[PDB]
């Protein structure tokens, strides 16, 4: 039923054909604008049917420049006025005939307009439209101090029909406004069906009603569900009372905008509640048994983002790169560390890398294809700028079958990866790297899986006997498994207990 | 089923340059580690360089460390020396080897047979082959590989029919600067008129393929 | 630039018995010592990894042991194979030092030299040299006195011993003198004779033909 609004204002394009063609795509058939009803130069050989279904706008009603005869709006009760025109105006009805023509607007078919929730009304320099000074606006607007505006419209309109009693929208008998407001008892808060203290409206009705109950409301203060008036949509989850807990109500429903549905539209997505266009700033699209849903994110949504090397325009992450990162969590592709890179090249002109731009990589967990650093920074003793990194894939290999590679560096001591926990495919390599120690004692049977047997190839970094020499062992509280480098926070698994990353005696 | 294979050296002029061949076989390179030792033809081992076949990287001794440059070719499945002005303290048998699975550490697990170079400003000498013969229970005959250079030589009987009791004895440098060495075998004195008895002699570094025939005398 | 000293140089030793060779490093290596074996004009094996360990191939008689500075190899029940020589070689970091190597030989009864002689060719006299050959034949131990003499006078510094590396069946050496001279100083004399002088010996063994 429902459909989306215009917010153009008076802006349109030079053909008045494709006026009419585009404003009736937009409101097809469709009951509820969620947002402007925006009827501007349309068409003097219109047609306008597609708006006879139009119960309410939570908008207002712009009718301008048009030429047509009359305005068919038969089933429109409630004009919400939640947004406004100009400022003041919940309808504003200025300027619609031609000087050339005979095409002017005559009749305002507003046969069923009930009330308006906020907002004014202005109907000027209408030259053939008849009747408007008739109506009692004042019992259609709902706020005391609004701008009821209404002149310089028709000039020789003929008479309301008798039955009409001198209030009618046009000469017809059927054509009679029917009366919105009497004013009423002290009990009901200026919502009522009738004078009596006892003929007060449902506390959801928005505005009027036509009896003390959820589905004789005018409008809804808050939520439609299938005819009635409700503060909520029905829960997603209802308490049974068999197992004590909470479980998956099968008559949940959705909210969108003021209608409870049984399932968002064909282009928008669930969160928690409503039905949104995409997901806020914390969630990702999340489908599963036939649902699509926002789920929040944490820490952050995957921003995952091209790598480099192997079908990519960097063999190296360069200065002229690493800005292209930031934020970045998961990696498609791989990470090249190369030597000109690191110091550019002053031949072909691309500078060297500020080091501590690097720190962009804190924010990555995992990385798709291979991990590859043939060069890094002297003042950095290690690669903490991928401690969060948790997960090497392998699905893209670097040399003869490496999924990660370590190579020529000759200040790094620790390697400093204490997140990393799985490498799922591929070989490794870790040689060459003169001061690197505590990688001896690390178990690669349980960051690896698949064979052991011939996917390591580490050496000629410090040996062992050195490091243990100079004191660099894995921290007393690591397990057998080993340790990215030393301390508490740099093991594999603990031996007692782990406080956010950090391994505890307690 | 793993094994390598040297080939290139020889003889060479002091100061010349010289690429020696380590052709694997048997299992892949990348990866793997391949050393290059050296032999003094009488003392012992010397490390010379080593290489990953991954990365490339290549360390040396400072005994060497940048007239050599070792490398390889990945698709090939093969080592390589390059041994740029070369001294007479260079001659010595080289191999290359790979480095062990087990263990950081480079203990090395499988070896080539070896590859001579002998680096001197003498000239490449072709060696005579003389025969040793019996007569003046069991009988003894041989050849006399004699005055040739370099080292060295392949003496093998009848085209290695015969290999039970040879003796093919080790070179030794003469006061000519010229080596030589008997290969001396024993055979029943029955045998001896009936079986026909042949050395085969080669040289490579001459180009020398002798097969001389001993029998005894009248 | 570490060192390695290895003790001793050469031993001699029964079949049975138990062998143990030292390897001592200048600086402190925990347990990267490997130990290799090398026999004559093969490439050398490795035996031990990690100062202690056998690679998979090697009989468990060779047995590695100790820390840092001193490791020791031993060879429990000695073989006539097990003949050659023995190097350790620190393998810590690169450069790779080796050790001197100790070469080890087999002790056996007592063995007499078989010995023959040969004379010089029709064809080594063409080009204007003689050669004699002496040879001794499977014995033991390796000394062994190889006197020359021409008409019955002693020669000297014109021979050339060349001795067999010790045979690894039955643990024998053998032996080749050559007599080099001008065939004028050959084409002078009757009685070229060679006289071996061993343990397994009780009278000097000579061999002597004519011309
Ligand atoms: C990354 O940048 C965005 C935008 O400034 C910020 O919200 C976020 O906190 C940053 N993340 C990290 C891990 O520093
Ligand atoms: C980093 O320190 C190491 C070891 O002390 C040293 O070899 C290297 O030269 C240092 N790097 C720089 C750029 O000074």
């Amino acid at each position: 039923a429902v459909c989306p609004g215009t917010l153009n204002g008076l802006s349109v394009t030079g053909d008045a054909e494709n006026q009419y063609q585009t404003l009736y795509k937009l409101y097809e058939r469709c009951e509820v604008v969620m947002g402007n009803l925006e009827i501007v130069l349309t068409g003097h050989n219109a047609d306008l049917s597609f708006l006879q279904w139009i119960r309410e706008v939570t908008g207002y009603v712009l009718v301008a420049m048009n030429e047509f005869s009359t305005l068919p709006l038969p089933n429109l009760r409630v004009v919400r006025g939640t947004q406004v025109y100009d400022g003041k105006f919940a309808i504003f009805v200025m300027l619609n005939y031609n000087t050339n023509s005979s095409h002017a607007l005559r009749q305002l078919r507003l046969t069923q307009l009930t009330e308006i929730l906020s907002g004014g009304v202005y109907i000027e320099k209408n030259d053939k439209l008849c009747h408007m000074d008739t109506i009692d606006w004042r019992d259609i607007v709902r706020d005391r101090d609004a701008e009821i505006v209404v002149k310089d419209n028709g000039r020789s309109c003929p008479p309301c029909h008798e039955v009409c009693k001198g209030r009618c929208w046009g000469p017809g008998s059927e054509d009679c406004q029917t009366l919105t407001k009497t004013i009423c008892a002290p009990q009901c808060n200026g919502h009522c069906f009738g004078p009596n203290p006892n003929q007060c409206c449902h506390d959801e009705c928005a505005g009027g009603c036509s009896g003390p109950q959820d589905t004789d409301c005018f409008a809804c203060r808050h939520f439609n569900d299938s005819g009635a008036c409700v503060p909520r949509c029905p829960q997603p989850l209802v308490y049974n009372k068999l197992t004590f807990q909470l479980e998956p109500n099968p008559h949940t429903k959705y909210q969108y905008g003021g209608v409870c549905v049984a399932s968002c539209p064909h282009n928008f997505v669930v969160d928690q509640t409503s039905c949104v266009r995409a997901c806020p700033p914390d969630k990702m699209e999340v489908d599963k048994n036939g649902l699509k849903m926002c789920e929040p994110c944490g820490g952050l949504c995957p921003k995952a983002c091209e790598g480099t090397g192997s079908g990519s325009r960097f063999q190296t992450v360069d200065s002229s790169n690493i800005d292209g990162f930031v934020n970045c969590t998961k990696i498609l592709g791989n990470l090249d560390f190369l030597i000109t890179g690191l110091n550019g090249d002053p031949w072909h002109k691309i500078p060297a890398l500020d080091p501590e731009k690097l720190n962009v990589f804190r924010t990555v967990r995992e990385i798709t294809g291979y991990l590859n650093i043939q060069s890094w920074p002297p003042h950095m003793h290690n690669f903490s700028v991928f401690s969060n990194l948790t997960t090497i894939g392998g699905r893209s290999l670097y040399n003869r079958g490496f999924s990660l590679l370590i190579m020529k560096n000759l200040n790094v001591t620790s390697l400093g990866f204490r997140s990393l926990k799985e490498i799922s495919a591929g070989r490794i390599y870790i040689s060459a790297n003169r001061q690197l120690c505590y990688h001896h004692s690390l178990n690669w049977t349980k960051v690896l899986r698949g064979p052991t047997e011939e996917r390591l190839d580490i050496k000629h970094n410090r040996p062992r006997r050195d490091c243990v020499a100079e004191g660099k062992v894995c921290d007393p509280l690591c397990s057998s498994g080993g340790c990215w480098g030393p301390g508490p926070g740099q093991c594999l698994s603990c031996r007692n207990y782990s406080r956010g990353g950090v391994c505890v005696t307690h | 089923e793993v094994q390598l294979v040297e080939s290139g050296g020889g003889l060479v002029q002091p100061g010349g340059s010289l690429r020696l061949s380590c052709a694997a076989s048997g299992f892949t390179l990348s990866g793997d580690w391949i050393h290059w030792v050296r032999q003094a033809p009488g003392k012992g081992l010397e490390w010379l360089g080593e290489i990953s076949a991954a990365g490339g990287y290549t360390d040396y001794a400072d005994s060497v460390k940048g007239r050599f440059t070792i490398s390889a070719d990945t698709s090939k499945n093969t080592a390589y020396l390059q041994m740029n002005s070369l001294r007479a303290e260079d001659t010595a048998v080289y191999y290359c080897a790979r480095e062990s699975r087990v263990s950081f550490e480079a203990a090395m697990d499988y070896w080539g047979q070896g590859t001579l170079v002998t680096v001197s400003s003498a000239s490449t000498k072709g060696p005579s082959v003389f025969p040793l013969a019996p007569s003046s229970g069991t009988a003894a005959l041989g050849c006399l590989v004699k005055d040739y250079f370099p080292e060295p030589v392949t003496v093998s009987w009848n085209s290695g029919a015969l290999t039970s009791g040879v003796h093919t004895f080790p070179a030794v440098l003469q006061s000519s600067g010229l080596y030589s060495l008997s290969s001396v075998v024993t055979v029943p004195s029955s045998s001896l008129g009936t079986q026909t008895y042949i050395c085969n002699v080669n040289h490579k570094p001459s180009n020398t393929k002798v097969d001389k025939k001993v029998e005894p005398k009248s | 630039d570490i060192q390695m000293t290895q003790s001793p140089s050469s031993l001699s030793a029964s079949v049975g018995d138990r062998v143990t060779i030292t390897c001592r490093a200048s600086q402190d290596l925990a347990t990267d010592v490997a130990w290799y074996q090398q026999k004559p004009g093969k490439a050398p094996k490795l035996l031990i990894y990690s100062a202690s360990f056998l690679y998979s191939g090697v009989p468990s008689r060779f047995s590695g042991s100790g820390s840092g500075t001193d490791f020791t190899l031993t060879i429990s029940s000695l073989q006539p194979e097990d003949f050659a020589t023995y190097y350790c070689q620190q393998s810590e970091p690169e450069p790779y030092t080796f050790g001197q190597g100790t070469k080890v030989e087999i002790k056996r009864t007592v063995a007499a030299p078989s010995v023959f002689i040969f004379p010089p060719s029709d064809e080594q006299l063409k080009s204007g040299t003689a050669s004699v050959v002496c040879l001794l034949n499977n014995f033991y131990p390796r000394e062994a006195k190889v006197q020359w003499k021409v008409d019955n006078a002693l020669q000297s510094g014109n021979s050339q011993e060349s001795v067999t590396e010790q045979d690894s069946k039955d643990s024998t050496y053998s032996l080749s003198s050559t007599l080099t001279l001008s065939k004028a100083d050959y084409e002078k004399h009757k009685v070229y004779a060679c006289e071996v002088t061993h343990q397994g010996l009780s009278s000097p063994v000579t061999k002597s033909f004519n011309r």
